[PDB]
C-alpha cells in the first residue's frame, strides 16, 4: 500500500 | 466575498486509495499518485486521462512537479524516490538511500535538488542530475510527514508525527528553528506560503495554523474540519479570493477566508477521507482526492 493511506500511531 | 466552487469532473482510474494530487506549474496537467503503485496524468481543464507512469514496487505517498512542468518526483513505500520525464514516461533516476518508506517529496524552485522525508525519521537532499544523496539530516524522532523548500530554496521546512516543525538551512544542514505550539499533536503537513513569509502547518488535532516563521509566532488558526488520523495536504488559493483549502476526514473539502479564518465553503461529494487538495496556478480550480473507499479525484471550478 502507501503509508499516507494508513494510520500511524506513536 | 465567498467562492462558488462547483463539481465539474470526476476522474476515475486508480485501483486503490489516491494519495496526492498536484497541478503542473504551467497549468496544463494534474498528476496523481496512489497506493496502487502508479502515477496518473490528467488534463487540468477537462479532466481527460492522459497516461499512466509505472515503475515503483509498492504504493506511492506523494508526487511533485519540477518548476518547468517537465519532471515529476514520486515517494514510495519501496523506500525509493523516482525522477520521471513526464513527456516520455521515462524513469530518469531512482533515488536510493532512505532506510524506510519515503513519505513526502518536493523539488526546489530551481529544480536542481529534491528534498524527501521518510519513516526513517530523516530528511534527505538529492542532486536531480546525478540522482545522488547530497545530505542526510537527522531531522525528527518519528516519520517525516512533509518537506518543502522556500521561495529561493535557501530553507527547507519539515514536519513530523513527533509534533515538531523544523526549518533547515539547505546549504549547511543546520537546524535554524523548531516551531511548536504548547501542545504536541503530530504535525501532519507543512508548506511555505507563495510569498515565502509564512508556514502553513496542519496538526492531528483538527487544526491548521499560519506561522510567521521569522518571528516564530502563530498568526492565524483555521478550525472546523476533521483531521486526527491522516496526513492531509493544505493549500493557499491565490487565483481569486485569498483562501486556505484542505481535505477532511468527514469526506469534505473545506475552504476558509485566509484573513478572517471563517469557513466560506464546504465541498461535498467524496465517499471517503479527502487526503489531498491542490489549487490550479491561474484558474479558480481545485482538485481533490480520496482514500480507499472512494478512489476518485474531483475537479471543482469557481467564479472567484
Amino acid at each position: 500500500g502507501a503509508a499516507r493511506a494508513e494510520v500511524y500511531l506513536r | 466575498v465567498k467562492p462558488n466552487y462547483a463539481l465539474k469532473f470526476t476522474l476515475a482510474g486508480h485501483t486503490k486509495a489516491v494519495s496526492s494530487v498536484k497541478f503542473s506549474p504551467n497549468g496544463e496537467w494534474l498528476a496523481s499518485s496512489s497506493a496502487d503503485k502508479l502515477i496518473k496524468i490528467w488534463g487540468a481543464y477537462d479532466g481527460k486521462f492522459e497516461k499512466t507512469i509505472s515503475g515503483h514496487k509498492l504504493g506511492i505517498s506523494d508526487v511533485a512537479w519540477s518548476s518547468d512542468s517537465n519532471l515529476l518526483v514520486s515517494a514510495s513505500d519501496d523506500k525509493t524516490l523516482k525522477i520521471w520525464d513526464v513527456s516520455s514516461g521515462k524513469c530518469l533516476k531512482t533515488l536510493k538511500g532512505h532506510s524506510n518508506y519515503v513519505f513526502c517529496c518536493n523539488f526546489n524552485p530551481q529544480s536542481n535538488l529534491i528534498v524527501s522525508g521518510s519513516f526513517d525519521e530523516s530528511v534527505r537532499i538529492w542532486d536531480v542530475k546525478t540522482g545522488k544523496c547530497l545530505k542526510t539530516l537527522p531531522a525528527h524522532s518519528d516519520p517525516v510527514s512533509a518537506v518543502h523548500f522556500n521561495r529561493d530554496g535557501s530553507l527547507i521546512v519539515s514536519s513530523s508525527y513527533d509534533g515538531l516543525c523544523r526549518i533547515w538551512d539547505t546549504a549547511s544542514g543546520q537546524c535554524l528553528k523548531t516551531l511548536i505550539d504548547d501542545d504536541n499533536p503530530p504535525v501532519s503537513f507543512v508548506k511555505f506560503s507563495p510569498n515565502g513569509k509564512y508556514i502553513l502547518a496542519a496538526t492531528l488535532d483538527n487544526t491548521l495554523k499560519l506561522w510567521d516563521y521569522s518571528k516564530g509566532k502563530c498568526l492565524k488558526t483555521y478550525t472546523g474540519h476533521k483531521n486526527e488520523k491522516y496526513c492531509i495536504f493544505a493549500n493557499f488559493s491565490v487565483t481569486g479570493g485569498k483562501w486556505i483549502v484542505s481535505g477532511s476526514e468527514d469526506n469534505l473539502v473545506y475552504i476558509w477566508n485566509l484573513q478572517t479564518k471563517e469557513i466560506v465553503q464546504k465541498l461535498q461529494g467524496h465517499t471517503d477521507v479527502v487526503i489531498s487538495t491542490a489549487c490550479h496556478p491561474t484558474e479558480n480550480i481545485i482538485a481533490s482526492a480520496a482514500l480507499e473507499n472512494d478512489k476518485t479525484i474531483k475537479l471543482w471550478k469557481s467564479d472567484c
